[PDB]
């Protein structure tokens, strides 16, 4: 519940 | 290598972390919570570049993000949201300015997140893993994972 958002990246 | 990173409603990334030793090797070093939206994911590319992990020789960057739908209000805010994630990603991506980088963006929803902590992967990678399966072809995480993304685009 802390966390509102959040996002990954892929990257080689 | 992948890097996930946590981010508020105000769109300030709040916890930085890295799932691959190679990725912590480039998101190490990076203190600044208030602003590592665009300034990480810049600094983060060049900070592989230097490793020699990625090349400019044509490099693909796959980035995934997803946002709480439990939320009737954040439903409603996710358009919002999503704009500007995206504009944060488009302005470090407009500080790279390389020709050679394509970037690519796809939205996650709660079950894709869930079936990434079964799998303990990131979300971004279940993605591709996804459309792998579609396509037939046998593909594996550790496979890709050796593999450029680029490469794994174009087949």
């Amino acid at each position: 519940g802390s966390e509102y958002a959040y996002v990954s990246v892929d990257v080689n | 290598p992948s890097v996930e990173f946590t981010i508020n409603s105000k769109h300030k990334v709040i916890v930085t972390s890295a799932i691959n030793q190679d990725a912590s090797e480039v998101l190490d070093g990076l203190e600044l919570k208030e602003k590592d939206l665009k300034s990480a994911l810049v600094m983060v590319l060049e900070k592989a570049e230097s490793l020699g992990y990625i090349s400019d020789d044509k490099n693909y960057v796959l980035v995934s993000m997803a946002l709480n739908d439990k939320n009737k209000k954040t439903r409603d805010k996710r358009e919002e949201k999503i704009d500007e994630l995206k504009e944060t990603i488009e302005q470090g991506i407009e500080a790279l300015d390389n020709d050679t980088i394509v970037h690519r963006t796809v939205t996650v929803d709660l079950e894709e997140r869930n079936k990434a902590l079964e799998n303990e992967l990131s979300m971004g990678r279940y993605y591709l893993y996804l459309e792998a399966k579609e396509k037939g072809m046998d593909i594996t995480i550790d496979e890709v994972k050796s593999s450029k993304i680029s490469d794994l685009i174009e087949k």
